[PDB]
DNA sequence: TACAAAATTCCATGACA
DNA sequence: ATTGTCATGGAATTTTGTA
DNA sequence: TACAAAATTCCATGACA
DNA sequence: ATTGTCATGGAATTTTGTA
């Protein structure tokens, strides 16, 4: 009906058990399901708490209408649910084992996983730092379709760091 | 010598003929509407100026009426005024009576992320050991990021910004001159990043001024939230921040969030006018509402206003001036006219100082 | 109820025809320039309006546009303002937009001695061993007496006054509500010389400006005086109170001195004018000068100023407001309006309190 | 040549020793000879050094052009002589023994004596207390001649406490 | 019966924390 | 019941000395 | 083609210590 | 080399719904 548009769903996941960088060990993936601007935020488990502290963060920001997400016991948890309640966030599962998202999101859901490794060998105890310059790279990077970078579908201008 | 020839009757370029000049005690006397009043001789007057003047320090018109009970001569007020000018003590300790020029409204930053303005409020009632709140407002959407720190302190400020610029690097980063951002640290951590660090001129918050503003806005609504209750501030500034961002400017008819989105997020009372449009179509639109933005014209200038004009004698305000010392430094020449309310001064003694006209004094005479 | 003809197309007082009012989910719907908004039901709208307002406790025009994102109804500002009006939190917390009206210029007090007007300055840098200077200006001639003090405190005021009111005994005593006068022993002692007492307004100088514009005048030429040396002032505070008293205002064109007195002192510069008259043909004139004084009548009002009227909700000022709480005080009425800028209000809760207007604004909405 | 004038003339004289009040023993006399008006200060000794801090508090207000007093042994000082060069004030004696002052002043400097006595009989340890009392009282009583109060011919107004 | 320049008066500006 | 004030130095105006 | 009242825009005031 | 800003609520103005 209506045409796709930011803040319209975000696919979160986590990424981890990682080497100890910092006393962090995943990384939760934020990713918005129009532009691909994806967040990264390191946290300690992925456990509900560390979802909620993460995305309290990434929610002062803006609010997405849908969260979507796996089954992961993190996310079918009754506090995450009450949580999203509060904040009129709808919450949107996969099927079990069939885990589908859409087909732009899996390009930089994979891309992602791709690049921390790059980081990760040679410099597994230091990834904690290098996240923004990781996030930086990822909004930055041109997509093969659209050819806007995720930074110019968000902000509508060209980005003071370009790749 | 020219004064025995004005008891003889000669013409004195300056002294008035149709009043006689006559003698009583050695002293050459007039009598004038005002009275009969001694004229002293020209090597005697500034002596006798500098002492009028002494007594209390008097400016121009309170000294010469002193003078005026007892002598006359042509011209006092001119030898007053010389002499003024020329008392260390009065230039550094009078107050100015000349207000600086009409302020200027600099251009809006183009683009978000062209320019962030910060700043730090605070000490605040400590909340969870937090006491400081790190302020970054995005010069063109007026965009607001909120971190709360334990210090005013640089690696505070570093690591608040490294979070922040995951988002987006900045062109540029406005800042006043506190330790946290004056420090070298900073300015290499900057200069990494390939971010231009700029200063206001010291003592002179108004050139932070869309940082400021809305200093004031996060510490009304925290005020508001906090009624009646203990002041837990903590906890409560991501809700001030997406608030605020949130909020309409009655005059430009948008919130900062707009300005950066072009989109609203899932908040309350979201508008939805652009629903139809492609991303596309919203993404443009949006490029015309942000150079089509309402923008301030500077006031006119106050009666009696002064401009700094390149070689002139001025006077810069003292920093922490103690008790009972001087309110202004000796003076200093200006060097370049920078714009007509900023200047670059030769000061104590001699380094440049690129200073605001607000904290500057037209030295006078 | 009142929904359900207006999709049957009957006129209902408020809401333009012309317009189609159709029907979605359950929710009566309009088709605006502006877009297509949901009309809620009279019942649930004051609860609409609160929900926006309190996302930032914004004013007027700025929540209305929330709403308008989503609803519409007739006479939508009506009921904003009218919420605006009975949100505690705003109310103590904005601030006024409407400035007092024009300052009065008390008349001169006729003669010498009808009133003194006093006041503490410091503390002071130590100088041998004390810290404070009490300064009592004479209204009428302007006339100053200087007192070093340890402390402002009644005793010490008590000392210094006694020795001055051998001169003479004054009508009236104006000053500040600082400690040192508001003291019941203070009051006690004036009532043993039939002097009375009298207060500003609480947190207003401008009622003590004859004192508190002296204030300045010995501050500045004691700092003139101080220019090089360490701050010794003890020893030059008689210097400074000569020096002061015999300095000529450019407008009055006379010394305090000369209006006590009549005459000069033996001091620099003595006016000697009167030096035929008999004394009594001096003490005339003098009578005459002072009478004929020049008196500065009041500056228009601003464009938008207020005025107290009897009976109107108005707010006072907090005292020493802590970090992060309310600049004011819940709203309380006027009950007699004694001058334009002066008032009688019912507080908090509920005492009478003498209040300036510079302390008060008018409650809004 | 020409009338005669407040500040022209200040006649100044001690009286004591008296009881010891708040540790103070001698009273400085000081009158204006044309108007009567009297200023009294408390000193611990008839010595230079008393009159100099008492003096430097009267000449705040107003500077005589002369001081007229008797021989004795603090006015005759040279320290006494060169603080009134100080101050432009010329210092004027009387010879010794034939103490000569004017007839006006003479009438008011003998009231003070009657008047200190009458109130140090009964109460002669408080008199530090009461001068302030003493002083308004002789600046505000009329003059047989003239019909003017002290305090109304310097001020030339009505005085608040009149007797 | 009129001029330039001196003398005077006007008056916004700022500081009494 | 209580209330702004006034030194300062350019600029605006008025007066002065001379014709 | 002209009205009262609502809707909107104007804009001085004040606060970021 | 650097530079005031903008929410707020009466009041002033413009637009609206109806003739
Ligand atoms: C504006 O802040 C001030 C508060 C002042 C004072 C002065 C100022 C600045 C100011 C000073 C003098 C005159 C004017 Cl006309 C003027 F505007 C005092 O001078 C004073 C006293 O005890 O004498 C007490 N206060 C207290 C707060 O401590 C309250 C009365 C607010
Ligand atoms: C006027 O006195 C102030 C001095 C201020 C600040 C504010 C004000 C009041 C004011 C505040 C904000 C905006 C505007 Cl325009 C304004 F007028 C700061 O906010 C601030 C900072 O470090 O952020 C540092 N200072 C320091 C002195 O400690 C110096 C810069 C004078
Ligand atoms: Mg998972
Ligand atoms: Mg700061
Ligand atoms: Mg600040
Ligand atoms: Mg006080
Ligand atoms: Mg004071
Ligand atoms: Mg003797
Ligand atoms: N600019
Ligand atoms: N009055
Ligand atoms: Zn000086
Ligand atoms: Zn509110």
């Amino acid at each position: 009906d209506r045409p796709q548009k930011p803040f319209d769903k975000f696919f979160i996941d986590y990424i981890g058990p990682l080497p100890p960088s910092q006393g962090y060990l995943y990384v939760l993936v934020v990713v918005d399901g129009m532009t691909g601007f994806t967040w990264l935020y390191p946290t300690k488990a992925p456990s509900t708490s560390a979802t909620v502290k993460s995305l309290n963060v990434l929610t002062s920001i803006a609010i997405p209408k849908v969260i979507h997400s796996d089954q992961g016991a993190a996310f079918t948890s009754s506090t995450f649910a009450e949580w999203a309640k509060e904040r009129g966030i709808h919450l949107e599962f996969s099927t079990p084992y069939h885990p589908q998202s859409s087909g732009k999101v899996e390009r930089k859901n994979s891309d992602i996983k791709r690049l921390l490794t790059k980081l990760l060998v040679g410099r597994p105890t230091k990834w904690y730092d290098l996240l923004p310059v990781v996030q930086l790279a990822l909004n930055n990077t041109y997509s093969p379709v659209l050819k806007y970078t995720p930074h110019q579908l968000l902000f509508g201008i060209d980005s003071n760091t370009p790749f | 010598a020219e004064l025995d020839q004005l008891l003889q009757g000669h013409y004195i370029k300056g002294y008035p003929k149709q009043y006689t000049y006559f003698l009583e005690d050695g002293k050459v006397k007039v009598s004038r509407p005002e009275g009969v009043k001694i004229i002293p001789p020209q090597s005697d007057r500034q002596k006798i100026v500098l002492q009028a003047h002494n007594l209390a320090h008097t400016g121009r018109e309170a000294t010469l009426l002193k003078i005026a009970n007892l002598y006359w001569w042509p011209n006092m007020r001119k030898d007053v005024v010389k002499q003024l000018g020329r008392c260390q003590q009065c230039l550094i300790t009078n107050a100015s009576n000349k207000a600086s020029g009409p302020i200027l409204r600099p251009d809006r930053p183009q683009k978000p992320f062209d320019k962030f303005f910060i700043d730090y409020i605070g000490p605040l009632p400590p909340s969870q050991g937090y006491l400081y709140v790190l302020v970054v407002v995005d010069g063109m959407t007026g965009f607001t990021w909120l971190y709360p720190t334990k210090a005013p302190s640089t690696s505070a400020t570093v690591k608040s910004l490294n979070v922040l610029t995951s988002i987006a690097i900045p062109k540029v980063i406005h800042s006043d001159q506190g330790a946290a951002f004056t420090s070298s640290t900073f300015a290499e951590w900057a200069k990494e990043r390939g971010i231009h660090l700029e200063f206001s001129t010291p003592y002179h918050p108004q050139s932070s001024g869309k940082v400021e503003r809305k200093n004031s806005d996060i510490k009304r609504l925290l005020t508001k939230l906090l009624v009646g209750r203990p002041t837990k501030w903590y906890d409560l500034l991501p809700v001030v921040q997406l608030a605020l961002n949130n909020t309409y400017s009655p005059v430009l008819k948008y919130t900062p969030h707009q300005l950066l989105f072009g989109i609203d997020s899932n908040t309350p009372f979201a508008n939805q006018d652009t629903l139809d449009l492609t991303r596309e179509e919203e993404l443009s639109l949006l490029q015309e509402i942000r150079t089509s933005l309402y923008h301030p014209s500077t006031p006119p200038a106050s009666s009696r206003s002064w401009s700094p004009v390149v070689g002139q004698l001025v006077q810069e305000r003292v920093a922490r001036p103690a008790s009972l010392r001087p309110r202004w430094h000796k003076p200093s020449t200006v060097l370049k006219v920078l714009n007509p309310r900023t200047v670059v001064i030769l000061d104590h003694l001699g380094n440049n100082r690129t200073v605001s006209i607000d904290n500057l004094k037209p030295t006078s005479h």
